[PDB]
C-alpha cells in the first residue's frame, strides 16, 4: 500500500511538514472547576480538572513541600470501527496516566500548595491518530481553564519516517504500519522536551531529522492553540470590567 | 552435655547445653544464652567468651558473640540516628530497630521554651539510651549525667555516613585493637562509633573519605601480619 | 487461667465437653435432599456441619491423555458458619481446605478418569462435587471427607449414546447407572497439647489452645494414604502406633455406618 | 541409599540481613531474611513475634499448592524459633526456587534453616530436611531424583529435630503400610545425623 | 449534605407548592434533547436536563443467536460511570451504579415486545444482528433515570442497521455480502419504546423530576416504565424507608399522566428535529 | 515496614563528589560495573551479576493452538517480576507504579524489534504451535535493575533450545533430547538497554548509577540500541528536561556500550559451548567459590541403612493392638442413620405444640 | 484462570442443552392457595442469631452477626445474598453474579425500614443469606428468613418482614398466581414480589417487571400479595415465640 | 408469664409508661424486642413496662458504663486497649480504646507518667465517658479510686499481688514494680 505517492500526497492529501485542523474550545463544563474540548483532526479529545482542595481519604499520603497531582486516562467504547469494551483494570490506561503524571509533574510550578492534590480526568470518545499529544493539549487548555499558574504553555505532536523523509502529525493508518514513531512535549520559549518516547527499529543518522521536524510540528501547534487562548481571554476581559 | 570454663573460645551451635561451674551462682546469661535449671542452653551461633577483671570475684559474664546487621536497642548504648519527625514537642529518631526513639527539645544542652534547638528532619545526631527494655519506645537524652554535652547533639557537617555490621564495631572498640593507629598512619581522620551500625568519616581529601569508606568496611577480616602490612603498602601510592 | 484451668478437666480424665478423652462426637449423616443436584449429602458431627453437592456435565478431554473425566472438589467457608471469616476472595484455611480433598481423591484412587469418558478424545463427563460449611466448631478435614465419600456414594449418571451421522449426543434418562467406587478412606484427627498429651475429635477452643495437630486416613486394607502433621511440638513412633490403633476401630466404625446407610436405600 | 553432592553458601546478598544458598544435587533453592522489624498494627501480637513464610517458583504464578506447602513451612520454623523474645515485631522468610530435580521440599527447608541460623535468629533447635521414596517393590532410596520419583509408588518427606531426633513436619504423597512407614522414619532419623554433621562443618569454617 | 433547618425549610415549601426554583408540585424542568453527535457508531443521542448530561451510542454488528430460539437477537447494555462526574468516582466506585443502572434497563428491555426481535434475525440457527447500547454519564445532577431513558429512546430512534442481501445458499456466496452501498439502512420502529419516571416523596406529597437538594429530602420514591401506549413494564421501589399503599395507587395515576404527556412531547420534538434534514447543521461540545 | 530515609549529609557529600566527578566506588564517569555470568544446566536458565545485582532468567516453550488471525506465527508472552526478598519496599501489591513502566520497557524493547524469529515457529496452521514464555526475576537491588533484566533476557533466550517435530503428510510426532536432538532458535540482532542519570539539572551525567547516586538525581534517560547503529527504543523519564545536543551525545555512548557488552555477550556464550562439548562438568554446582571462607562441599555418604529392619519390627510388635468394642449403627428412617451414644426418643415430635 | 481455586475443564456445557427430553406441561392450580410453610430460628451455635425457612422445594438459611466496629449518630447495615452452585438447572460461577448483587440490594433497601439503626452509633450489623435449593420464590424467602434472624439475634426492629410472591399465567386470558413454583415460573410472562409490615400496614419493598402493561392488574397483584402477607404473619408468630421459650429455658 | 416479638399492642399511655427496650405510637405501647414481659411496679403504680431477654450475648458500650478491659500495647500519652466485659457478661467480640494521659488519676493532674502506670497485658476496670473520634474510639477513664488495674502478672507468668496504693511486689523474687492499684 502507497504511503507516499511519487508526486509527495500522503493518503488524505496533505504533504510532509502539513498538519490536520483543530477547532479547541474552553469552558465546556460548570459543576467542574474547569474544563476543555479539542478535535486535532478526526481525534476527538475531552479534559476535566479540579482545583486544589483537600485529600481524599486523609491516610496521611500528603506531601509537606509540594502538591500531589493525580491523572487519569479513560477510553469510550465506541472509539474505533471495533467495539474492543476493556475493564477498568488495562495497563495502556495506567501507563497513560503514568506519562501525564510524569510531564503534568514538570509542566506545573507545584511548589505553590502544600498539601493539596490536583485530580485530571481525559476522556477520550473519538480515537484516529496521536492519543497521546490531544490529551495533552485538551489538559492543557482545562488547567489554563482552572486559573492553575504553570511555567510555560505546554504542547505535543508527533512524527515519523518514511522512505527516507520525515513525517508529521501521523494517521492511524500510518502508525500502524511498523515505523519509527515518535513524540515529544515541547515548552516553546525554552525549547525544553519534558517527554520523550519510541518504538520500532530507526538508524542512527536519521534520529536528528526526526526530532527536529516533531519539535517544528509542535512549535506549530503552540501558534494555533496560542490564538485560541488569546481570542478567550480578550473575550472574557471584554465581557467582564 | 559438657561443661563451661572447658569449651572457651570455642564454635557452639543453638540448641546445645554446657554446665557451668558447681552450688548454684547468680552469673547472668548473656545475649545469645539462656539460663534453665542448673545448665545454660545456646540460642544463637558464634563463641563462647568469659570476662571477670582481675580478682576472684564475680567478676564473671557468658556472652557469645556472633555477626549479624540487625539491631537491637540496648541500655546504656551510644547510638547514632536520623530524625523523621518534629510531631508534638519531641523528636522521632530512627536507630535502625523495631520502633523509633524519642527525644525532647530540652534534652539538648541548654534548652527552654524559648531557646529551642534547631533540628531539622534528615539529620544525624550522636546521643545515648537511657530506657531500652521491651515494653515501650526506646528513649535517648543526649548531653550527659552530669548535663554538659561532651560531644552529643546533632554532629557531622563535611563527612560521609556509612554502615557496617556489628561485627566491625565490636572489633574496633577493644582496647588492645591497632586498627585505628595503623588506618590513620596513612590518611589523618576522625572517627564518631555508633553500636548500632554506622560509622561517620572525615578525611582530608573526599577521595580519601571515598577510599577510608571502601577499606574500613573489611578489616574484620584480611588478618593482621602476613596480610594487613603488605596490603597497606599496596593501597599506599 | 487458660491453660489451668482445661488441665483440671484433664487431670480429671473428663473434659468439659463430658467426654473420656479417646472418644468421638455424635455422627449422623443424610443422603439424597437436594434434588437439584446430581448427588448430595450432609453431615453432622454435634456441631461442625458439612453439605456437599454433586454436578455433572459435559467436557472436551486433555490433549495429553484423551481418555479421562476430570472431578473437581472445592471447599467454601462461608462469614456465616463462624465468626472470624470475612468476605471476599477463598483464604488460607479454605484454600488447604480444597488442596487437602484434591490430595485425598488423588492418592487414594477412589476412582478411575477412565470410567467417565463417553467417546476417547471427544467428549468426557466432568464432576463438580462442591462444600460449604454450614457451622464451624472443629474438626473440619474429618466431617468434609466423610461428606464427600458419603455424596460419592449416591450420585447416578444417565446413560448417553452419541449417533454417528448426527454425531450428536442422546441422553438416556430413564435409565441411569451408578458409579463404580474402589475404596473408602477415612479420616482421624488428634490434637496434641504441650508437649505429650494427645486427644481425639478437638474442639475450636481446644485447636485454639493446642500446639499441634496429626490427620491420618486409612482405606480397607490397612493402608495408609496421607500423613498431614502441619508441625508443632513433636513425636514419636510409639505415639504415632498409638494413633493408628485407634483410628483402625475408627475406620471400621465408620465403614460400617456407610455400609448400613446405603443398605437402607 | 547415599545422599548426593551438597553444596551451601552464606552470605550473598547485601541488602538482606542474612542469605543463604542450599543446592544438594541439581536441585536448587535460595532464601534470605530480613531480622526483626516493624509490623503492621493490624497483624501484630503482644508477647510474641509473627513469622511470615512466602514460596515463589520459576514457572508460572504461585497458587493452592504454594500456599498449602507455606503452611507447613510456616508451622515448622514456629515450633524452633523463640518468638517470646521479640514482641510486636515481624520475622518473614522468603523461597525462590532456581532449579528443580527432585525432593525440593527438604531442600527449602534447610535452605530456611541456614537463612534463619545466618540472620542471627535466637533458635531453639535446628531442624532438617529428608526425603524418602520407596519403590514399587520396596526397595528404600533416599533422596531420590525426579526420574525415582515420577517410578516410585510412594513418596515421603520429613522435617526432624536437631535435639532427640524427633518428627516436627510430614507430607507424604501414595499409599503404603505403616511398616515400611516405620522403616523410612528409621531411615530418616539415621540420614539427618550427616546433615547435622555438615552443618556442624560449615558453621565451623565460617568462624576460621 | 444539608442541615437540618434547611430539610425543614424545603419539606414546608413542597407542602405549600412553592420550591427553590419557584416551579410547582408537579412542573418537570426543560431538556435539550439531539441526535447524530458521534461519528463511528451508528446512532447517538445527547441529552441536558439540567446540571446533568448525558451522551449514548448504539453500534449494530453481526453475531450468533443464542440456543433458546434461533429467530431472534439479542440486546446488549453497558452504562459507563465517567470519572469526570465526580471526584470520588475515581477508577473503582462507579461500579456499583453502573451494574445498578445496568440492571435496570434489562428488566426494562427484557420482554418479548420492547422494540422487535424478528427484524434483527436474518439467517435461522446461524447469524442474527447485535446490538450495543453504551451509556456514557458526563455529569451528574440528579434524576439520573429519566435522563438516560430518555436517550436510549432517541438513539433507538436513529439507528441504521445497514441492509444485507447475501443468500445464504451454499451454492452461492454463503460468506455475508453487503449491499455495497454506503447510504443504504433500515430503520428500527420504536414507537413503542418505554420510558422511567421517577416520584419522590416529601412529607405526604409527591413530586416529579426532584433535585439533588430535594432528593436528599425524601425518605423513597418510586419507579414506572410506560410506553407511548401508557403501558406498564417495571415497577421498582427504591428508598430507606416505608412508603404506605394508599401512595401506591394515587402515584400510580401521575405516572400515566407524565408518562403520556413525556411521550407525545418527545415524538413531536423528534418529528420536528426530523422535518429539516441535512440543513440546521449539528453542535455538540463546542 | 519502609526504606531507611537518606540523610542530609550523605546529599551533600554525593553532590560535591559529583561537582568534582569522582564517584563512590572509584569507577570514572564512562564506565560500567564488572558483570559476572553463570549457567544453569537444563537449557534457557542464566545468573547475571551487574555489580551486586541479580537477575534470575528462564525461558520455557509449550505448544498451543494460535488463536484467530496471525495463523502462521507465534506468540511471545512476557513476566517481569520484584521479588519481596530484593528490598525492604517491594511488597506484593504495593509497588504497581514501577512494574508497569519496567515491563513496557522491556516488552517494547524486546518485541517491536522484531529480533526474536517468531515466523519459524509453525508446525500447521490453525493448529498447535509454540508459545514461548520468558520470565525474569529481580533477586537484589542495587540500582540499575534495567540493563540487568535485558542483559538477563537476551542470554536466556540465546541460550535456550526446543524441541522438535517431524511433520509430513497429515501426521505429527514429538522426539525427546535420547530420540532427537534439542534445536537452536534464530536470532537477528542483539538489543541492549543503556541507562543515563542527570545530576542537578542536566549538568553532569553519570553512567551507570547505583541506588544511592539513584537517589541523588533528577531523572533517567534510557536509550536502547542493537548492534550495527541501529537505536530500538528511548524513554525518557523522570524529573528531566532535555536539550537536543545530549541526546545525541547520549546515543553514542549507548553505541560504544552495547558495542562493548555485545562482545562479553558472545565471548561467554561461547566459553560455555566450549565447556558444554568437551565434556567437562557443569552447572551452578561447579560455580561456587572454592578460594572462599562461606562455600562448603561434600560428596555421597551411605550412611549405615543396616538397622531400620530390627527398630521397625519391634516398635511394631510392642504396642497394645486395637481394641475390641464394636458401635452399632442405628437406623431411623431409611435416609438417615445415627452412630455414637445416641439419642433418647426416635425422633422429636410435638415438643412445644 | 483462577489463581485461588482448583482448576479443572476451560469449557464445560452441561448436558440440558443436549436434554432430548422435551419441557414438560406444568398443569393448572388454584390460584387462592399458599405452600405449607415450616419455620425454625435458633439454629446455628455459633451464630448470634440465625432460622431456617423451608416451604414445599425451597431451602434457604440465613445467619446475623453482631455489631462490630466501624450517617454516624448512626449504624450501617451490610448485606450478601450467595446462592448454593448445587441449585437450579445449571451450575453457577462461584466468583459472584449481577443477580446476586441486585438481590442484595433488594434486601438491603427492604430490611432497613424495619430495624432502628439510631441506638448502635458508629457500629455495624452483617447479614448473611444462603439458598441452598431453589423451587420457587426465592426473594419472598431471604426476607422472611433474614427478617427472622434478626429479631432472634437480640437487636431492636420496629416490626417484622414478611414476603411474598407472584407471577402471570401465559394464556390468552391472564390470572396473577399466589406462590409459584418453578415449573410455574419459568412459563410465566411477569412476576411481583411485595414485602409488607404487617401491624404497621406499611409497604417495605417492591419489585416487578415483565409483560402486563393495564394499570389494574397490578392493582390486584399488589393487594393480593399484601392479604398473602397478612396469611402468612402467624406461622412467623408462634415460630420466635418458641424460639423464645426454648432459649431462656435453658438457663 | 408470656414473650415478646418487635411489635404488639402492650398497655396504653394511662396503663403504664414505657421503659427499656420499647417504643409507643398513636397512645399505645409497642414492644421493640423478643425478650420477657416485665412490669416494674415500683412505688407509685402506673407500673414502667419493659422487655428484656435476660440474655446478653453482646451490648453496644454508652456514655456511662463500667468495663472490664486488657491493654494491648502502651505509649508516651496513650495506651491501646481492647474492651473485654461490659461490666459483668463475657463479651462475643472486642472492641478498641484509649486512656489519654488524663484520665489515669482522679485529678487530671500534670506528672501521671504513662509508663508505670498500665503496663501492656494486664486487666484493667475503667469507665467509658464518650463515644470518640475515628482515632480514638471510646476514651476510656480510671479518674476514680474503684478503677484501675485489678489483677495484674508478673514477669514470668505468676499471679501478682497489690501491695500498696502505687507500687506492687512480686511473691516470688520479691521485685518492685509501679502500678495503679484499684480498691477491691
Amino acid at each position: 500500500l502507497e504511503l507516499l505517492s511519487d508526486q509527495g500526497y500522503r493518503v488524505d492529501g496533505r504533504r510532509a511538514g502539513e498538519l490536520r485542523k483543530i477547532q479547541a474550545r474552553m469552558g465546556v463544563f460548570a459543576q467542574a472547576d474547569g474544563s476543555a474540548y479539542i478535535e486535532q483532526g478526526n481525534t476527538k479529545a475531552l479534559a476535566v480538572v479540579y482545583g486544589p482542595h483537600e485529600i481524599r481519604g486523609s491516610r496521611a499520603r500528603a506531601l509537606p513541600d509540594r502538591a500531589l497531582v493525580n491523572c487519569q486516562y479513560s477510553s469510550a467504547t465506541f472509539s474505533t470501527g471495533e467495539r474492543k469494551r476493556r475493564p477498568h483494570g488495562d495497563r495502556k490506561s495506567c501507563e497513560m496516566g503514568l506519562q501525564l503524571r510524569q510531564t503534568f509533574e514538570a509542566a506545573i510550578l507545584t511548589q505553590l500548595h502544600p498539601r493539596s492534590q490536583i485530580d485530571i480526568y481525559v476522556q477520550v470518545l473519538q480515537a484516529d491518530g496521536g492519543t497521546y499529544a490531544a490529551c495533552v493539549n485538551a489538559a492543557t487548555l482545562a488547567v489554563l481553564d482552572a486559573g492553575i499558574p504553570m511555567r510555560d504553555f505546554v504542547c505535543a505532536c508527533s512524527a515519523g519516517f518514511v522512505d527516507g523523509t520525515a513525517l508529521a502529525d501521523l494517521s492511524h493508518v500510518e502508525e500502524a504500519a511498523g515505523g519509527p514513531q515518535l513524540a515529544l512535549a515541547l515548552l516553546p520559549a525554552s525549547g525544553q522536551i519534558a517527554l520523550l518516547e519510541m518504538d520500532a527499529r530507526l538508524h542512527e543518522d536519521h534520529l536528528e531529522r526526526v526530532l527536529e521536524a516533531a519539535a517544528q510540528a509542535a512549535r506549530d501547534v503552540h501558534t494555533l492553540l496560542d490564538r485560541v487562548v488569546r481570542q478567550h481571554v480578550r473575550e472574557a476581559s471584554i465581557l467582564l470590567g | 552435655a559438657r561443661a563451661a570454663r572447658t569449651v572457651l573460645g570455642q564454635v557452639v551451635l543453638p540448641g546445645e547445653e554446657l554446665l557451668l561451674p558447681e552450688s548454684r551462682v547468680r552469673v547472668v546469661c548473656g545475649p545469645g544464652l539462656r539460663r534453665c535449671g542448673d545448665r545454660l542452653l545456646v540460642t544463637k551461633c558464634g563463641r563462647l567468651r568469659h570476662k571477670e577483671p582481675g580478682s576472684g570475684s564475680g567478676g564473671g559474664v557468658y556472652w557469645v558473640d556472633s555477626q549479624q546487621k540487625r539491631y537491637v536497642p540496648v541500655k546504656g548504648d551510644h547510638v547514632i540516628g536520623i530524625v523523621t519527625a518534629k510531631s508534638g514537642d519531641i523528636f522521632k529518631v530512627d536507630v535502625g530497630g523495631s520502633e523509633p526513639a524519642s527525644l525532647s527539645y530540652l534534652s539538648f544542652e541548654g534548652a527552654t521554651k524559648r531557646n529551642r534547638p534547631n533540628v531539622q528532619v534528615g539529620d544525624l545526631i550522636y546521643g545515648q539510651f537511657v530506657v531500652a527494655n521491651k515494653d515501650m519506645e526506646p528513649e535517648m537524652v543526649c548531653i550527659d549525667s552530669c548535663g554538659r554535652a561532651n560531644g552529643m547533639g546533632v554532629i557531622g557537617q563535611d563527612g560521609l555516613l556509612f554502615k557496617v555490621t556489628l561485627g566491625l564495631i565490636r572489633k574496633l572498640l577493644a582496647p588492645d585493637c591497632e586498627i585505628i593507629q595503623e588506618v590513620g598512619k596513612l590518611h589523618p581522620l576522625e572517627i564518631v562509633f555508633g553500636m548500632n551500625g554506622r560509622i561517620w568519616v572525615k578525611a582530608k581529601t573526599i577521595q580519601q573519605t571515598l577510599i577510608l569508606a571502601n577499606i574500613l568496611e573489611a578489616c574484620e577480616h584480611m588478618t593482621s601480619d602476613q596480610r594487613k602490612q603488605i596490603f597497606s603498602r599496596l593501597a599506599e601510592s | 487461667e487458660p491453660l489451668e484451668y482445661y488441665r483440671r478437666f484433664l487431670k480429671e480424665n473428663c473434659r468439659p465437653d463430658g467426654r473420656e478423652l479417646g472418644e468421638f462426637r455424635t455422627t449422623t449423616v443424610n443422603i439424597g435432599s437436594i434434588s437439584t443436584a446430581d448427588g448430595s449429602a450432609l453431615v453432622k458431627l454435634g456441631n461442625t456441619t458439612v453439605i456437599c453437592g454433586v454436578k455433572a456435565e459435559f467436557a472436551a478431554p486433555s490433549t495429553d491423555a484423551p481418555d479421562k473425566g476430570y472431578v473437581v472438589p472445592n471447599v467454601d467457608l462461608p462469614p456465616l458458619c463462624s465468626s472470624r471469616f470475612r468476605s471476599g476472595p477463598p483464604g488460607e484455611e479454605a484454600q488447604v481446605a480444597s488442596q487437602f480433598i484434591a490430595d485425598v481423591i488423588e492418592n487414594s484412587q477412589i476412582i478411575q478418569k477412565e470410567d467417565l469418558c463417553i467417546s476417547p478424545g471427544k467428549l468426557v463427563w466432568v464432576l463438580y462435587c462442591d462444600l460449604i460449611c454450614l457451622d464451624y466448631d472443629g474438626n473440619i478435614l474429618d466431617a468434609c471427607t466423610f461428606a464427600l465419600l458419603a455424596a460419592l456414594k449416591n450420585v447416578q449418571l444417565p446413560e448417553v449414546t452419541i449417533n454417528e451421522e448426527t454425531a450428536l449426543a442422546e441422553v438416556n434418562l430413564k435409565k441411569k447407572s451408578y458409579l463404580n467406587i474402589r475404596t473408602h478412606p477415612v479420616a482421624t484427627s488428634f490434637a496434641v497439647f504441650d508437649d505429650t498429651l494427645l486427644i481425639v475429635d478437638p474442639t475450636g477452643e481446644e485447636e485454639h489452645l493446642a500446639t499441634g495437630t496429626l490427620t491420618i486416613v486409612m482405606d480397607e486394607e490397612g493402608k495408609l494414604c496421607c500423613l498431614h502433621k502441619p508441625g508443632g511440638s513433636g513425636l514419636t513412633g510409639a505415639k504415632l502406633q498409638d494413633c493408628m490403633s485407634r483410628a483402625v476401630t475408627r475406620h471400621k466404625e465408620v465403614k460400617k455406618l456407610m455400609d448400613e446407610v446405603i443398605k437402607s436405600m | 541409599c547415599s545422599l548426593r553432592h551438597f553444596a551451601c553458601e552464606q552470605n550473598l546478598l547485601s541488602r538482606p540481613d542474612g542469605s543463604a544458598s542450599f543446592l544438594q544435587g541439581d536441585t536448587s533453592v535460595l532464601a534470605g531474611v530480613y531480622g526483626p522489624a516493624e509490623v503492621k498494627v493490624s497483624k501484630e501480637i503482644f508477647n510474641k513475634a509473627t513469622l511470615e513464610v512466602i514460596l515463589r517458583p520459576k514457572i508460572g504464578l504461585p497458587g493452592v499448592a504454594e500456599k498449602s506447602r507455606e503452611r507447613l513451612i510456616r508451622n515448622t520454623c514456629e515450633a524452633v524459633v523463640l518468638g517470646t523474645l521479640h514482641p510486636r515485631t515481624s520475622i518473614t522468610v522468603v523461597l525462590q526456587v532456581v532449579s528443580d530435580a527432585g525432593s525440593l521440599l527438604a531442600c527449602c527447608l534447610n535452605a530456611a534453616c541456614m537463612a534463619l541460623v545466618d540472620a542471627g535468629v535466637p533458635m531453639r533447635a535446628l531442624f532438617c530436611g529428608v526425603a524418602c521414596a520407596l519403590d514399587s517393590d520396596g526397595t528404600l532410596v533416599l533422596d531420590p531424583t525426579s526420574k525415582q520419583e515420577k517410578e516410585a509408588r510412594a513418596v515421603l518427606t520429613f522435617a526432624l529435630d536437631s535435639v532427640e531426633r524427633k518428627l516436627l513436619m510430614s507430607s507424604t504423597k501414595g499409599l503404603y503400610s505403616d511398616t515400611e512407614l516405620q522403616q523410612c522414619l528409621a531411615a530418616a532419623q539415621a540420614a539427618s545425623q550427616h546433615v547435622f554433621r555438615f552443618y556442624r562443618e560449615s558453621l565451623q569454617r565460617r568462624y576460621s | 449534605t444539608l442541615s437540618e433547618a434547611e430539610k425543614v425549610y424545603i419539606v414546608h415549601g413542597v407542602q405549600e407548592d412553592l420550591r427553590v426554583d419557584g416551579r410547582g408540585c408537579e412542573d418537570y424542568r426543560c431538556v435539550e434533547v439531539e441526535t447524530d453527535v458521534v461519528s463511528n457508531t451508528s446512532g447517538s443521542a445527547r441529552v441536558k436536563l439540567g446540571h446533568t448530561d448525558i451522551l449514548v451510542g448504539v453500534k449494530a454488528e453481526m453475531g450468533t443467536p443464542k440456543l433458546e430460539k434461533p429467530n431472534e437477537g439479542y440486546l446488549e447494555f453497558f452504562v459507563d460511570c465517567s470519572a469526570s462526574a465526580t471526584p470520588e468516582f475515581e477508577g473503582r466506585g462507579g461500579d456499583d451504579l453502573g451494574t445498578e443502572i445496568a440492571n435496570t434497563l434489562y428488566r426494562i428491555f427484557n420482554n418479548k415486545s420492547s422494540v422487535d426481535l424478528k427484524t434483527l434475525c436474518i439467517s435461522p440457527r446461524e447469524h442474527c444482528w447485535v446490538l450495543y447500547v453504551d451509556v456514557l454519564l458526563l455529569e451528574c445532577g440528579g434524576n439520573l433515570f429519566d435522563a438516560i431513558s430518555i436517550a436510549v429512546k432517541a438513539a433507538l430512534f436513529n439507528t441504521r442497521i445497514p441492509r444485507v442481501r447475501v443468500l445464504e445458499d451454499e451454492e452461492g456466496s454463503k460468506d455475508i455480502e453487503l449491499s455495497d452501498d454506503p447510504y443504504d439502512c433500515i430503520r428500527l420502529s420504536v414507537e413503542n419504546v418505554p420510558c422511567i419516571v421517577t416520584l419522590c416523596k416529601i412529607g405526604y406529597r409527591h413530586v416529579v423530576d426532584a433535585t439533588l437538594q430535594e432528593e436528599a429530602c425524601s425518605l423513597a420514591s418510586l419507579l414506572v416504565s410506560v410506553t407511548s401506549k401508557g403501558v406498564v413494564t417495571c415497577m421498582r421501589k427504591v428508598g430507606k424507608g416505608s412508603l404506605d399503599p394508599e401512595s401506591i395507587f394515587e402515584m400510580m395515576e401521575t405516572g400515566k399522566r407524565v408518562g403520556k404527556v413525556l411521550h407525545a412531547s418527545l415524538q413531536s420534538v423528534v418529528h420536528k428535529e426530523e422535518s429539516l434534514g441535512p440543513k440546521r447543521q449539528k453542535v455538540g461540545f463546542l | 515496614m519502609k526504606e531507611t530515609p537518606l540523610s542530609n549529609c550523605e546529599r551533600r557529600f554525593l553532590l560535591r563528589a559529583i561537582e568534582e566527578k569522582k564517584r563512590l566506588d572509584g569507577r570514572q564517569t564512562y564506565d560500567y560495573r564488572n558483570i559476572r555470568i553463570s549457567f544453569g544446566t537444563d537449557y534457557g536458565c542464566c545468573i547475571v551479576e551487574l555489580g551486586k545485582t541479580r537477575v534470575l532468567g528462564q525461558v520455557s516453550c509449550e505448544l498451543v493452538s494460535p488463536k484467530l488471525n496471525r495463523a502462521t506465527e507465534g506468540i511471545l508472552f512476557f513476566n517481569l517480576e520484584l521479588s519481596q526478598m530484593a528490598a525492604p519496599a517491594f511488597e506484593p501489591g504495593r509497588q504497581s507504579d514501577l512494574l508497569v513502566k519496567l515491563n513496557r520497557l522491556m516488552e517494547r524493547c524486546l518485541r517491536n524489534s522484531k529480533c526474536i524469529d517468531t515466523e519459524s515457529l509453525c508446525v500447521v496452521a490453525g493448529e498447535k504451535v509454540w508459545q514461548i514464555r520468558v520470565d525474569l526475576h529481580l533477586l537484589n537491588h542495587d540500582g540499575n535493575i534495567i540493563d540487568a533484566a535485558s542483559i538477563a533476557a537476551i542470554v536466556a533466550l540465546c541460550h535456550f533450545r526446543r524441541p522438535d517435530v517431524s511433520v509430513q503428510g497429515d501426521e505429527v510426532t514429538l522426539y525427546t533430547p535420547e530420540e532427537r536432538d534439542p534445536v537452536p532458535l534464530s536470532i537477528h540482532h542483539m538489543p541492549i538497554c543503556v541507562s543515563f542519570a542527570f545530576f542537578q539539572q542536566g549538568t553532569y551525567l553519570l553512567v551507570d548509577p547505583n541506588e544511592r547516586e539513584e537517589r541523588v538525581m533528577d531523572g533517567l534517560l534510557v536509550i536502547a540500541m542493537n548492534k550495527h547503529r541501529e537505536i530500538c527504543t528511548i524513554q525518557s523519564s523522570g524529573g528531566i528536561m532535555l536539550l537536543k545536543d545530549q541526546v545525541l551525545r547520549c546515543s553514542k555512548i549507548a553505541g560504544v556500550k552495547v558495542a562493548e557488552i555485545t562482545e562479553l555477550i558472545l565471548k561467554a556464550l561461547e566459553n560455555d559451548q566450549k565447556v558444554r562439548k568437551e565434556g567437562g562438568k557443569f552447572g551452578f554446582a561447579e560455580s561456587i567459590a572454592n578460594q572462599r571462607i562461606t562455600a562448603f562441599k561434600m560428596e555421597k555418604a551411605p550412611i549405615d541403612t543396616s538397622d531400620v529392619e530390627e527398630k521397625a519390627e519391634e516398635i511394631i510388635a510392642e504396642a497394645e493392638p486395637p481394641s475390641e468394642v464394636v458401635s452399632t449403627p442405628v437406623l431411623w428412617t431409611p435416609g438417615t442413620a445415627q452412630i455414637g451414644e445416641g439419642v433418647e426418643n426416635s425422633w422429636g415430635d410435638l415438643e412445644d405444640s | 484462570g483462577d489463581h485461588r481455586r482448583i482448576r479443572g475443564p476451560e469449557e464445560s456445557q452441561p448436558p440440558q442443552l443436549y436434554a432430548a427430553d422435551e419441557e414438560e406441561a406444568p398443569g393448572t392450580r388454584d390460584p387462592t392457595r399458599l405452600r405449607p410453610v415450616y419455620a425454625r430460628a435458633g439454629l446455628l451455635s455459633q451464630a448470634k442469631g440465625s432460622a431456617y425457612l423451608e416451604a414445599g422445594g425451597t431451602k434457604v438459611l440465613c445467619a446475623v452477626s453482631g455489631p462490630r466496629q466501624a450517617a454516624a449518630l448512626r449504624g450501617r447495615l451490610l448485606c450478601d445474598f450467595r446462592r448454593a452452585p448445587f441449585a437450579g438447572r445449571r451450575r453457577r460461577a462461584p466468583p459472584g453474579g449481577c443477580e446476586e448483587r441486585e438481590l442484595a440490594l433488594a434486601l438491603q433497601e427492604a430490611l432497613e425500614p424495619a430495624v432502628r439503626l439510631g441506638r448502635y452509633p458508629r457500629a455495624q450489623l452483617e447479614v448473611s443469606a444462603l439458598l441452598l435449593e431453589d423451587g420457587g420464590s426465592a426473594l419472598a424467602a431471604a426476607l422472611t428468613a433474614a427478617a427472622l434472624a434478626l429479631a432472634d439475634a437480640g437487636v431492636e426492629m420496629y416490626d417484622l418482614v414478611v414476603g411474598c410472591g407472584l407471577s402471570l399465567a401465559p394464556g390468552p386470558a391472564p390470572t396473577w398466581l399466589l406462590d409459584p413454583t418453578r415449573l410455574e415460573e419459568e412459563r410465566a410472562a411477569a412476576g411481583l414480589t411485595v414485602a409488607l409490615m404487617p401491624v404497621l400496614n406499611q409497604v417495605a419493598g417492591l419489585l416487578g417487571s415483565g409483560e402486563g402493561g393495564l394499570t389494574e392488574s397490578w392493582a390486584e397483584a399488589v393487594r393480593l400479595g399484601l392479604e398473602g402477607c397478612q396469611r402468612l404473619y402467624p406461622v412467623l408468630q408462634q415460630s420466635l415465640v418458641r424460639a423464645a421459650r426454648r432459649r431462656g429455658a435453658a438457663a | 408469664v408470656r414473650y415478646c416479638i418487635p411489635g404488639e399492642r402492650l398497655c396504653n399511655l394511662e396503663e403504664g409508661s414505657p421503659g427499656s427496650g420499647t417504643y409507643t405510637r398513636h397512645g399505645y405501647i409497642f414492644s421493640s424486642l423478643a425478650g420477657c414481659l416485665m412490669k416494674s411496679s415500683e412505688n407509685g403504680a402506673l407500673p414502667v413496662v419493659s422487655v428484656v431477654r435476660e440474655t446478653e450475648s453482646q451490648l453496644l458500650p454508652d456514655v456511662g458504663a463500667i468495663v472490664t478491659c486488657k491493654v494491648s500495647s502502651i505509649n508516651s500519652r496513650f495506651a491501646k486497649v481492647h474492651i473485654l466485659y461490659v461490666g459483668s457478661m463475657p463479651l462475643k467480640n472486642s472492641f478498641r480504646g484509649t486512656i489519654r494521659k488524663e484520665d489515669v488519676r482522679a485529678t487530671e493532674k500534670d506528672k501521671v507518667e504513662i509508663y508505670k502506670s498500665f503496663r501492656p497485658g494486664d486487666i484493667v476496670l475503667a469507665k467509658v465517658i464518650s463515644l470518640g473520634d475515628a482515632q480514638s474510639n471510646y476514651l476510656l477513664t480510671t479518674a476514680e479510686n474503684e478503677l484501675g488495674v485489678v489483677v495484674a502478672h508478673s514477669e514470668s507468668g505468676i499471679q501478682m499481688v497489690p501491695i500498696s496504693w502505687c507500687e506492687m511486689q512480686c511473691p516470688k523474687t520479691h521485685t518492685k514494680e509501679f502500678r495503679k492499684v484499684a480498691r477491691v
